[PDB]
């Protein structure tokens, strides 16, 4: 029982996150 | 006072700590700082924190 | 069977049940590389998309 997922979201993926000098 | 920019969400963001603000698809946000990087600082309903400046769009004022 | 899997390098939170939530450390087994900066995949009894740079290929 493999189900059917949908394609990729489709909006762009968040940036990794903050990261400040 | 001061002039202060406001953006509308394009899409959903869930935030992953305290440091990072959650909104949904068409919530209204105060912006507070922006930064090259990928992300910036805002408001809404009480909460700050930082988003992915790719995430919303901006209101017309 | 080989299988890939992932480490997560950072956190992320779905924002809807067709995307996986992880905390960093987690392994989760790949089941579909996309163009675009999402892949799928399974961690602990749930499947969905996620960030690929937030993850790092290791090994099973």
């Amino acid at each position: 029982g493999k189900p059917s997922r949908p394609p990729r979201p489709s909006r762009p993926p968040p940036p990794t996150p903050r990261r400040p000098a | 006072s001061n002039n202060q920019l406001v953006v509308r969400a394009k899409f959903n963001f869930q935030q992953t700590n305290e440091d990072e603000l959650s909104f949904s698809k068409g919530d209204v946000i105060h912006v507070t700082r922006v930064e090259e990087g990928g992300w910036w600082e805002g408001t809404l309903n009480g909460r700050t924190g930082w988003f992915p400046s790719n995430y919303v769009r901006e209101v017309k004022a």
